[PDB]
C-alpha cells in the first residue's frame, strides 16, 4: 500500500476524495496508511519445499 | 536519400 | 530563535524554535549544482521546536 | 516531407499541387490551417436553407443590437430630460450627450463587428475550395464551430499526403492539354510547365505519395565511421549527431502523445521535428544552418 | 505563381501561438483548479457510477468539460514563465527549442499532479518543476 495516506505513487490520485480506487499510471490503491499493516505478499517457489 | 536506385540487369 | 533570559515559561510553551526541511527526491551532483545556483528555500519545512 | 521538393526551384510540389511557395511552406512550418476536401454538391443542395438560417441568425443579432440601441438611446434621452429639469449648464448636457453618443457608436460598431464577422464566415463558406488558406486560427475555430460539417481541414505534412492521394492526375492532365490547345501565352506557359510535370508523373508509373516520408533510412555504421581519440572522445562525422537529434525528437513525440496534451504543444514539437529531418537530409538548404563547433 | 519567399523563425512561431495568453494574476487560479479537481472526481465518478446513465451523468460531464477547458487555459497560463526560465539556461549548446519543449513536458507533468493545499505560489511550483526538468535534460545531453 501507499507509504502515505491517500497518496498515489505518481501524484495522480493524491486528493483526499480519491479512496478505494486504483491509479492506472502507477497501479496503486488510495487508502489510509493503516491498510499497509493488513496486507500480505506471497513469494513463488520454483521447487517445492 | 529515398532514391530507389535499381539495377535493371535485364 | 531562542527565548530571552528571564522570561516566565509555562508547561506546553515553546522553549526554542527550529525548522526541519521536507523530503523531495533529487539528483546528487546535477541538482547539487542546480540548488547551489538556484531553488533556494524552494521546498517545505516542518516544525520540530 | 522531403526537403528536396518543397524547397527546390522549381518546387515540384508547388507545380503538381498548384500552390504558391508561401502557402506550401506555411503548412510545412505548422503556420496556418488548410482546407482539404469539401462536399460542394452536398453544400449546394441546402445552400438556400443555409442562407435562410443565415437570414434568421443575422436578423437575431440585428434584433439584439436594435434592442440595445433602443434601451441606451431611451436612457440617454431620459438623462438629458432629467438634466434639463435640474437646469444644469449646457456643459453637463454636452458631456452626457457625448458619452451616450459614443456609447451608442461603440454598440453599433460592435454590432458591425459581429455582422462583418458573419459575412466573412459566409464568404469563406460559399467561395470555399481546396488549396485555400486561413491565416488566423480564430476564424477557422469559428468556422468549424458554426459549420464543422462539410469541409475537413488540418495543417501538417500529412494534410498534403491526403490531398495528393485523393487527388487525380489524368483529369488535370487532360484539362491542361485543353488549355494548351487554346492560346493566351501568359497563362499558356504556366499550363505548359504544369502539364510537363504532370505528364512526367503519369509516365513514371509511380505515385506522388513518395514525396511524404514515413521511414527515413540510415547508412551503415562504417560510412559514418566512429572514432575514439586519446580520451575516447566522439569526434567522427556529425552524422551521428544529426541522427541523435532526429531519434531523440521522435521519442519525445511518442512519449508526449502517449501522455496526452493539447494541440499547441503537439504542433510546436512537430514543427521542430520537421526541421530536424530537413536539416539531416540537408543542412543550410533553407534557414540558419545548424552549427555546434 | 512561382516567386520565392523567406523562411520563418521557429521561435517567432512560438510567440505568435502564445500571444493569446492572458495571465490571471495568481488570484483566480484556485477556482480554476477547483474545477480541475471537480472534473477529475466527476470523471472518476463517471467510471465508478458508469452503472447509472442519465441527464445527471451529462451534468458530471459538464463539470468534467469545465475541468478540461479550464485545464486548457491553465496550461496556457504559464508558457511565458517556462520560456523565460528556459532562456535563463541557454548557451550550453542546446537549441532553445529543445529546452523549451522539455520544460513544456515538465510543466504538463507538474500541474496535472498538483493540488493547491494552500502551498507556495503555484507559479513557484511550476518554475521549480520545469527548472528540474530542463536541468535533467541538459545533464542527460552531456
Ligand atoms: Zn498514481
Amino acid at each position: 500500500g501507499p507509504t502515505r495516506d491517500w497518496e498515489c505513487y505518481c501524484g495522480k490520485y493524491k486528493r483526499v476524495r480519491f479512496k478505494g480506487i486504483i491509479c492506472e499510471r502507477c497501479g496503486v490503491e488510495v487508502t489510509r496508511a493503516k491498510v499497509r499493516r493488513e496486507r500480505m505478499g506471497h513469494i513463488e517457489l520454483a521447487a517445492p519445499v | 536519400l529515398c532514391l530507389n536506385v535499381e539495377v535493371l540487369s535485364s | 530563535g531562542i527565548v530571552r533570559i528571564g522570561a516566565e515559561v509555562r508547561d506546553g510553551d515553546i522553549l526554542v524554535g527550529k525548522v526541519t526541511p521536507k523530503g523531495e527526491t533529487e539528483l546528487t551532483p546535477e541538482e547539487r549544482l542546480l540548488r547551489a545556483i538556484f531553488g533556494e528555500k524552494a521546498r517545505e519545512v516542518r516544525d520540530t521546536s | 516531407t522531403h526537403i528536396w521538393y518543397f524547397k527546390g526551384v522549381p518546387s515540384r510540389l508547388g507545380y503538381l499541387l498548384d500552390l504558391a511557395p508561401k502557402d506550401l511552406e506555411k503548412i510545412i512550418y505548422f503556420a496556418a490551417y488548410v482546407i482539404t476536401s469539401v462536399d460542394e454538391e452536398m453544400r449546394h443542395n441546402e445552400l438556400s436553407t443555409l442562407e435562410a438560417e443565415m437570414a434568421v441568425e443575422r436578423k437575431a443579432v440585428e434584433d439584439q443590437r436594435d434592442g440595445e440601441l433602443e434601451a441606451r438611446a431611451q436612457k440617454l434621452e431620459a438623462d438629458l430630460a432629467e438634466l434639463e429639469a435640474e437646469g444644469a449648464k449646457a456643459d453637463a448636457r454636452r458631456k452626457v450627450r457625448d458619452g451616450g453618443e459614443r456609447e451608442m457608436r461603440q454598440i453599433r460598431d460592435r454590432a458591425q463587428r459581429e455582422l462583418d464577422r458573419l459575412e466573412d464566415i459566409w464568404s469563406t463558406f460559399t467561395k470555399l475550395a481546396p488549396k485555400q488558406l486561413i491565416v488566423d486560427e480564430n476564424l477557422y475555430r469559428e468556422l468549424v464551430d458554426r459549420y464543422g460539417e462539410y469541409f475537413t481541414g488540418a495543417m501538417g505534412a500529412e494534410s498534403i499526403q491526403k490531398l495528393i492521394e485523393n487527388f487525380d492526375i489524368d483529369a488535370e492532365a487532360e484539362s491542361l492539354r485543353d488549355v494548351i490547345r487554346n492560346g493566351k501565352g501568359q497563362k499558356k506557359l504556366r499550363a505548359l510547365k504544369r502539364l510537363k510535370v504532370v505528364a512526367a508523373f503519369q509516365q513514371s508509373g509511380n505515385s506522388p505519395m513518395g514525396m511524404v516520408l514515413d521511414a527515413v533510412p540510415v547508412i551503415p555504421p562504417e560510412l559514418r565511421p566512429m572514432v575514439q581519440l586519446d580520451g575516447g572522445r566522439f569526434a567522427t562525422s556529425d552524422l551521428n549527431d544529426l541522427y541523435r537529434r532526429v531519434i531523440n525528437r521522435n521519442n519525445r513525440l511518442k512519449r508526449l502523445i502517449d501522455l496526452g496534451a493539447p494541440e499547441i504543444i503537439v504542433n510546436n514539437e512537430k514543427r521542430m521535428l520537421q526541421e530536424s529531418v530537413d536539416a539531416l537530409f540537408d543542412n543550410g538548404r533553407r534557414g540558419r544552418p545548424v552549427t555546434g563547433p | 505563381l512561382d516567386a520565392q519567399s523567406p523562411a520563418a523563425d521557429l521561435v517567432r512561431v512560438y510567440l505568435n501561438g502564445i500571444g493569446k495568453t492572458a495571465l490571471l494574476n495568481a488570484a483566480g487560479e484556485v477556482e480554476l483548479a477547483k474545477r480541475i479537481e471537480a472534473g477529475l472526481y466527476a470523471e472518476h465518478l463517471l467510471e465508478t457510477r458508469k452503472r447509472l446513465g442519465e441527464n445527471r451523468k451529462r451534468d458530471l460531464a459538464a463539470v468534467v468539460r469545465d475541468g478540461e477547458a479550464a485545464r486548457r487555459h491553465l496550461l496556457e497560463a504559464n508558457l511565458r514563465l517556462v520560456v523565460s526560465l528556459a532562456k535563463r539556461y541557454t548557451g550550453r549548446g542546446m537549441p532553445l527549442l529543445d529546452l523549451i519543449q522539455e520544460g513544456n513536458l515538465g510543466l504538463i507533468r507538474a500541474m496535472e499532479k498538483f493540488d493547491y493545499t494552500k502551498g507556495f505560489k503555484f507559479s513557484t511550483y511550476a518554475t521549480w518543476w520545469i527548472r528540474q526538468a530542463i536541468t535533467r535534460g541538459m545533464a542527460d545531453q552531456s
